[PDB]
């Protein structure tokens, strides 16, 4: 019984939660990203790599990735247990909006994971680049080893920036959906 | 055809039941000296007019009705509703009572559930009307059911109104004092301030014919 | 109610599966009589009759001892007297158990062979008399077919009663000799109480039923019998 | 799926989700005692403005001896009761004298039968405790079913929690109950159902026929249940 | 799905062959617009092939149900014409069995009230048809009454029905202004006058046609002549003159 | 109230851009890529080795296609994202507009992915091309490992000029559908 | 007993074990996971004593 | 025998057959994971006395 | 030959063929089976004799 009154608590403060992250913690944060990668941008002015200067300048970019992916993470997860909490009990008939529910939850799943494989692909980078530079120690002469780093950089620059622009998109259509679908979403 | 659902219920039935949630809200309230009926005439422009397209129809001269599904079904409810007001008053001496009235529209509503081939009554009804044992106020529920309210609503957002209304209803209540607080319950949940003229309402008053308010009388109510 | 590729039906199949997971009833040829005997089960301290589900009369010679649902028992029964007593309007002699058999039994199959109707999923087992003064075990089926037996068993496993009824199934039995035949047939029934059978001893076109005592006198010779 | 098919263990498809709807509404009571049959029926509510007792859905009347506590689907309800008066006034139109109620049960579940087998429409799901008295065997309670299949009782409690009030009347009913012994323990076995200890009295309704050679069937309003459910505070039944 | 059928509700209580059948009506590109102002309305048509050598003056959308009452069906090609039968054998099934003549507002609820009947039962098909019926009464007050494949007998003071009455409310609004806010006292039965040059006005505002000549026909159900009259080509292009 | 003029100013941003996209920047850009690879030519006069003398040559025309690809996922990333968020509120029946905007939607990010691609196919190629290498470094006699260089080679340049047909079909299949399919884009339920 | 019809119960059973065996296998890879931790760890840090000047 | 209709226990059957030989291959499979326990674990010791700095 | 409808019979040939291509199969597997017997043992085999003292 003690647990019980414990409980009710639980259930307050994350609805709460949701309400402030749809309201202001989403929004803030597509103006946020927008203003990264803004939308006006000429064709080839945000994938390029006149910018680009082991890689000192790209460890503190993806520094900053990983501040941008840590901060998905925490927002989605609490929104996405508080929809799993939203689904109503199991009935025959009369669940379509368990169905915009589910759809949600796995959109919801698809960014978290998402967001959640950037982790392992940063590491895969250091990894390359290590890899291949001992290898031109070795063979000083082969060219293309030297070549491959170069385009390394330049492909994890680009594949740096697409991932800002998958934020912004992200950010919108989680905002987008649960805006469109409220009502089957909070009572089914 | 409806047909029933391993987990015990109609799966087309409360399919019917989503539809009167999102259609203009009604508000039936019964008074001591009378019962009352509203609704929200929502007007889409100034094309319509105000002669035609009613929400609140009479059965009789004791007899109040009004919908809160399809605008469609209206006069096909209201066709039999009439004849059935009318056959009782040609095999029987006085008007038909409210009891014996939706026990009779009650039996169509539930056939047009249980035979094949045809769909449920996509409408909730609140007839209301003087009686010789006092005042009633029922509800048609689609699935052909019946309750005898006291004070309701049937409409879009029937679940914050009804709270509007259990905290605001006393058993003793006057008709004048009933309406201001049918009005009252209606612009807390109603969209917009354009809450002018819009609002068509029906009144039993004490012992007398139906008689619906019009639109330079229902201004001196809103006022208040 | 539509063919398969092997030629068999379903609902019929279907509908016949139906009388399995049905109390167990028991109808017991002899030379002037005929006892029948079902075994149902109820609920104790409520349910005051037996609700006299089985042992059905339809006229004053014939016994109708029904097997499977209990529901759909009585518009079989309901439509049997309806035409046993339409015989005895339109040819002025009792209703014989060879027009009634193949009447219960065309009244099922009118079922099976219509569109758009449940066939019955009851298989009754009627024990009468013929013109004369012969009596013929019918038994019907809920795919139509019939045939007079001289013992039979329905309902929840009628194979390994039927299979002790052509052990000492001798031909003209006595009285008590031909209780004590269907009586014996308690193994299928649970804890073999005396309030789970009831017999009935239909003789010399006179219907007649056995008192709670009479039975409890036979059950008990069971308990010696089963050491 | 479709009602007028079987399924291949032998039971029916729509019969046992409608033995199961009624399973969800409120549940009703039956009793027998020494002087009449009385039922009783817990009053779900929606809101606490509905109506006081001169109007309930859970007993109705079919004749002057002859009263039903419904249970089930609403809806199903009023057209059996307007198909059962029809047939207990039919009676009384064709041979002068009342219906028995093991002659009208028989007439109210074989329209209950036609509409499971031909015609492919859905079955009814609705079960009353039918009961009512006779001078061929006195105060009979039957239980109807969507299906068809009837039964005579002592007590009985369909609607929800079946099991637990019926476990109750198994260990608490005696041969020759008397009226106020009956009615107290009618009140107790639909409280203890509900999982609650005290009735409300804006709930649960009752009623009952007391023959007196003229079949008085008297109900109860909310005030004349008030002085009944304090005999229940006096005493205290060992079923809560 | 849910949408195969006609009489099974969709999971969000929501009809959708009714719906399809409005977008049927959305899909013909046939616009009529009617306006009706003081005991003077009259029914633009539009004359076009609902989807060389036809002769052009028979195809039309104007037809009448009887005397005094007439109508615009538009629609389907095959559905417009079966519904002025059940309004012309229903209309003059009125006369017979009321000796009186009917109503427009009686008329439409008529029609209205058997085209409900088609929605609960899925026997037949919904008649993909949206007509305008218009009418003077016995008190001298004209009507109109616009209905949709769904039951409706709203009834309007100036109504546009076809494929364009998702923005076409606003144009008619305006006009409407026009004419309510300089209003003339002065008014000697001219409406036959003034009333179809606001409703020609509308129609050449939607659609942004130059020389609408031979493929526009009105008709006027004005007081002193209440017969539902086709104007003649020689007014029309008289009255698209007055533009200037 | 600054977020909500900045949220619809978001949302006319893309409109515009969406719009200016389609009528002017992928038309120019059909042309562009026409003048590369002229439909009107003989089959074979593209995928050939003619003008063919590390290959610095080489270098200069994988640098054109991260162009090429930059650019693609840039224009066609925003008219992805103004379509999903055109699409309406998700219900059951009369969503047959969806599923024209889902069926761009799931041709959109089938082009994106393809062109996304081309950054880890052009990686492949200098690691496979360096690896071959050290294997003839050390092993100077076998002569089939340069003509495995050489055939290398002619992969990647046959695949760079295979990219720029990619290029301009599906600029053009993109101008194409959505100018048949543009009433359902804009108004799915009207 | 498995039987045929009024099995709403049992799915919502099945529904359960479903969600019940999605979380156990996910708590029952984490141990493997631990083992790749240090296994990754090992002999990538093996390869800076090896190569000490890339410092990537 | 296989026929037409009727045959609602081969499906009892089949969810029985289903069961048993998941459950037998799970059991079997143990065979072939206890032998890959013992070959990586003796590769990694092997490790550890060719680099015994890396503590990992 | 193939023909549409009252091929029940031809279902149970179908059925059979499939079970009896799985048996085949499972035998036909065993000769390569074997093989990678032989192979697994002499290639831990080798360490062993290249590292006689890791016990495992």
């Amino acid at each position: 019984q003690k647990i019980k009154e414990e409980y009710n608590k639980f259930k307050y403060d994350i609805t709460k939660q949701a309400i402030e992250s749809l309201r202001e913690r989403i929004p803030k944060r597509i103006i946020f990203f927008n203003n990264l990668v803004n939308v006006n941008s000429e064709p080839g002015s945000i994938l390029n790599v006149n910018d680009l200067d082991s890689h000192k300048q790209i460890y503190l970019e993806l520094e900053k990735i990983k501040t941008y992916a840590s901060e998905l993470i925490e927002i989605i997860g609490n929104i996405k247990l508080w929809i799993q909490l939203n689904v109503p009990r199991i009935e025959d008939g009369n669940n379509f909006g368990v169905g915009i529910q589910e759809e949600a939850i796995q959109e919801l799943a698809r960014v978290e994971e998402s967001a959640f494989n950037l982790y392992d692909a940063i590491v895969k980078y250091y990894m390359e680049r290590a890899k291949i530079s001992t290898k031109v120690l070795k063979y000083p002469n082969v060219s293309d080893y030297q070549e491959a780093v170069r385009e390394l950089d330049e492909k994890e620059w680009i594949h740096i920036k697409i991932t800002i622009v998958d934020m912004r998109n992200n950010y919108i259509m989680l905002y987008d959906l649960l805006y469109k679908n409220w009502e089957k979403v909070v009572k089914p | 055809l409806t047909t029933f659902s391993p987990t015990g219920k109609l799966v087309q039935i409360e399919y019917a039941l989503n539809r009167v949630s999102s259609s203009s809200p009604a508000l039936g309230i019964r008074a001591k000296n009378g019962v009352i009926i509203a609704t929200e005439k929502k007007s889409p422009n100034e094309l319509i007019e105000e002669n035609s397209i009613f929400k609140i129809q009479q059965i009789s001269e004791h007899i109040g009705i009004v919908y809160a599904g399809m605008p469609g079904d209206f006069r096909v409810l209201l066709k039999r509703a009439r004849k059935e007001a009318i056959r009782y008053s040609l095999q029987y001496g006085s008007e038909i009572l409210v009891k014996e009235l939706v026990k009779i529209i009650a039996s169509i509503v539930q056939e047009f559930t249980q035979t094949g081939g045809v769909r449920p009554f996509g409408l909730s009804l609140l007839i209301c009307g003087v009686d010789v044992y006092g005042y009633h106020l029922y509800q048609i529920d689609p699935s052909g059911c019946y309750f005898n309210w006291m004070a309701t609503c049937v409409g879009k957002d029937y679940q914050n109104n009804m709270s509007f209304l259990e905290k605001r209803y006393n058993k003793d209540i006057e008709i004048e004092d009933a309406i201001h607080t049918a009005i009252l319950t209606l612009k807390e949940s109603y969209e917009g301030v354009l809450n002018e003229k819009n609002i068509e309402i029906g009144v039993a008053y004490d012992n007398k014919p139906f008689k619906i308010l019009t639109q330079n009388e229902i201004k001196d109510y809103l006022i208040e | 109610t539509v063919f398969s590729p092997d030629g068999h039906l379903l609902q019929v199949e279907h509908a016949l599966e139906a009388v399995k997971k049905g109390g167990c009833a028991v109808a017991i040829k002899s030379s002037n009589f005929a006892v029948l005997a079902v075994e149902k089960k109820n609920i104790p301290k409520l349910q005051n009759p037996k609700t006299t589900e089985k042992l059905i009369k339809l006229d004053e010679h014939n016994c109708l001892a029904f097997a499977g649902l209990n529901a759909d028992a009585r518009v079989l029964v309901n439509k049997t007297r309806l035409e046993c007593q339409r015989y005895y309007l339109n040819m002025d002699e009792p209703a014989p158990v060879d027009y009634i058999a193949k009447y219960v039994a065309k009244v099922q199959q009118k079922f099976t062979h219509r569109g758009g109707v449940r066939p019955f999923g009851i298989a009754t087992l009627i024990a009468g008399f013929k013109n004369n003064k012969e009596i013929c075990i019918y038994q019907t089926e809920p795919s139509g077919i019939y045939a007079a037996w001289k013992a039979q068993a329905i309902g929840k496993n009628a194979k390994i009663v039927q299979e002790f009824l052509e052990k000492n199934y001798q031909e003209n039995m006595e009285q008590k000799d031909c209780i004590f035949l269907a009586l014996k047939a308690i193994f299928e029934v649970v804890e073999l109480s005396s309030k789970n059978v009831e017999v009935a001893l239909l003789t010399e076109k006179d219907l007649t039923f056995i008192e709670e005592q009479e039975i409890n006198s036979m059950v008990e010779l069971i308990d010696q019998e089963r050491t | 799926s479709r009602t007028t098919t079987f399924s291949p263990e032998g039971r029916l498809y729509q019969v046992e989700y409608a033995l199961e709807a009624i399973n969800n509404a409120s549940i009703t009571i039956g009793l027998i005692t020494k002087d009449g049959v009385i039922l009783g029926a817990d009053k779900v509510f929606i809101s606490k403005l509905i109506d006081k007792a001169n109007n309930y859905e859970k007993i109705y009347k079919i004749d002057k001896h002859i009263f039903c506590g419904v249970a089930g689907l609403n809806a199903d309800a009023n057209i059996l009761i307007n198909q059962s008066r029809l047939y207990a006034q039919r009676y009384l139109y064709n041979y002068n004298e009342v219906q028995p109620v093991s002659q009208l049960v028989v007439q109210i579940c074989d329209i209950k039968q036609s509409y499971t087998q031909y015609g492919g429409l859905r079955p009814y799901g609705v079960s009353f405790l039918i009961g009512g008295y006779d001078t061929k065997d006195g105060y009979q309670l039957y239980h109807t079913d969507p299906s068809g299949n009837y039964s005579g009782w002592f007590a009985t409690a369909i609607g929800t929690n079946n099991l637990t009030a019926s476990s109750v009347l198994k260990q608490e009913w005696k041969n020759d109950m008397t009226l106020e012994e009956g009615l107290l323990l009618a009140l107790k076995t639909l409280a203890k159902s509900t999982d609650t200890e005290i009735p409300k009295s804006e709930k649960i309704e009752l009623a009952y026929l007391t023959n007196k050679d003229g079949e008085v069937y008297q109900k109860y309003l909310t005030e004349k249940e008030i002085e009944e459910l304090i005999k229940l505070y006096t005493q205290k039944y060992i079923k809560e | 799905m849910y949408d195969r059928h006609l009489t099974i509700f969709s999971p969000d209580g929501n009809l959708y062959q009714i719906e399809y059948a409005i977008k049927a009506v959305k899909n013909t590109n046939i616009t009529s617009v009617g306006v009706k102002g003081e005991n003077c309305a009259v029914i633009i048509s539009q004359k076009k092939m609902a989807t060389k050598l036809l002769d052009y003056n028979n195809i039309t959308n104007i037809y009448n149900i009887t005397d005094e009452i007439g109508c615009s069906m538009v629609g389907m090609p095959g559905d417009c014409l079966s519904m002025v039968y059940k309004a012309r054998s229903e209309a003059s099934e009125f006369l017979y069995s009321n000796g009186y003549n009917v109503n427009a507002e009686t008329l439409c609820r008529n029609i209205c009230d058997k085209i409900q009947v088609y929605t609960q039962h899925a026997y037949m098909r919904l008649h993909a048809c949206s007509g305008m019926i218009i009418g003077i009464d016995e008190n001298n007050k004209p009507e109109l009454f616009k209905f949709d494949p769904s039951g409706f007998c709203a009834g309007y003071r100036a109504c546009v029905i076809g494929n364009k009455e998702q923005e076409s409310i606003s144009v008619l609004e305006r006009l409407l202004e026009k004419r309510k806010k300089k209003i003339q006292q002065e008014t000697i039965d001219e409406d036959i006058r003034n009333t179809t040059i606001l409703a020609i006005e509308a129609l050449q505002t939607i659609l942004a046609f130059d020389l609408k000549a031979s493929e526009i026909e009105v008709a006027i159900v004005s007081t002193k002549n209440r017969n539902f009259t086709q104007i003649s080509e020689k007014e029309i292009d008289n009255y698209l003159t007055y533009i200037a």
